[PDB]
């Protein structure tokens, strides 16, 4: 995409979402990074929307072919499902070098700095979802020290009803249960988290309000399943 | 379970 | 896919469909196809699912950013357009070619020659959607006379019962409404497919009752709106 | 209106 003015790669990325054309959708965000200049907080999202449908997408269809490989325990299944897999793994691998090169090294505010090690958390936590042995340790581990630094820059810099903030603790949570067999650090994260923004929604007007407890909602549904 | 849905803008 | 093995190619279509896996599917039964034997019947509706998903998916992109195209009347809008039209015009051609080199010259049934006949029209259909001016027209007739050619064998080899023939009749209706500006024709062609079919029905078993009923109800769908 | 859905085999 170097050939396309910046601001018409946001546009079409725009385009591509309201046509759900993820695919093209990354590609055009992946080209506006390349750019090298720094993300607009709602830049951040659309890169942020059009990966997680691409790599959503694809770890659906791993799931399926997983399934069937474990049921079926010729080549065929294991192949495509491997096809698949490094499918997954590449879009993982460009996300995380778009985050490398320069994404986190350049922000510097601490809503910015927080929502790409959030993503940073996410992909490397995809790429473990798939992930077997002792190559699984390191990539985990990855995922946790990412998630880490943003949680305690968040707890720091942020309100505990803070949409990125709540997300990130969220998705850590998840990190615990799914990935590091940690049900119980899962559950007391959510939780506290939970609590946290509760007692902060006085302070916020009726759209902040929403969106906090949306993803409190969530929080909550995990907790059920939990418990 | 579920992580943050965030698959529109 | 010409190093894979025609059965796995096959296996691999309907692993890609039940992971939805649409793109997949595809390129594996345009492999199939291109090995030179002749698809069974299983196999053709894995051809034909494959490839309406991806056009289909291409078509509703290609809906949204027309819309949008149309009510600002930069250029973006309009690249974008093009760019998913030019894909879409890929694929028919992709689908068109696969019929003429050599689907339809080898099929003498009628169930697969009226089937790839459907699809011909089908596909130059989708071609005349996208088209303008004096392009569109030979596309239209294109569209029109595959559908007529597999009209007029399936009203001599086929019961007006049989699914494909049902398909083929709402599809060339839907052509006549929509593509031709002949909502009359539509609507008797419609019409008389129904009664026809219905008067059919006694001979059939339960289960062919039920595939032929469901046609009958989108032809019916299709009456309620026209009338 | 409505052609053959067809997503699905
Ligand atoms: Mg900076
Ligand atoms: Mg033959």
């Amino acid at each position: 995409m170097g050939s396309m003015e910046r601001a018409s790669l946001i546009q079409k990325a725009k385009l591509a979402e309201q046509a759900e054309r993820y695919e093209d959708m990354a590609a055009f965000m992946k080209g506006a990074v390349e750019k090298g200049e720094e993300l607009s907080c709602e830049e951040r999202n659309l890169l942020s929307v059009a990966y997680k449908n691409v790599v959503g997408g694809q770890r659906a269809a791993w799931r399926v072919l997983s399934s069937i490989e474990q049921k079926s325990n010729g080549p065929e299944v294991r192949e495509y499902r491997e096809k698949v897999e490094t499918e997954l793994q590449g879009v993982c691998d460009t996300v995380l070098g778009l985050l490398d090169s320069h994404l986190i090294k350049e922000a510097g505010d601490a809503e910015s700095r927080v929502f790409y090690l959030k993503m940073k958390g996410d992909y490397y936590r995809y790429l473990a979802e798939v992930a077997t042995g002792d190559d699984k340790k390191r990539i985990i581990d990855s995922a946790r020290s990412a998630y880490q630094e943003a949680m305690d820059i968040s707890k720091k810099e942020m309100p505990p009803t803070n949409p990125i903030r709540l997300g990130l603790a969220l998705n850590f949570s998840v990190f615990h249960y799914e990935i590091a067999n940690s049900p119980e650090e899962a559950i007391s994260l959510a939780k506290t988290t939970f609590d946290e923004a509760m007692a902060d929604l006085h302070t916020l007007s009726e759209d902040s309000y929403k969106d906090s407890t949306l993803i409190m909602q969530l929080l909550r549904d995990n907790l059920t399943l939990w418990t | 379970a579920g992580s943050i849905p965030g698959r529109r803008s």
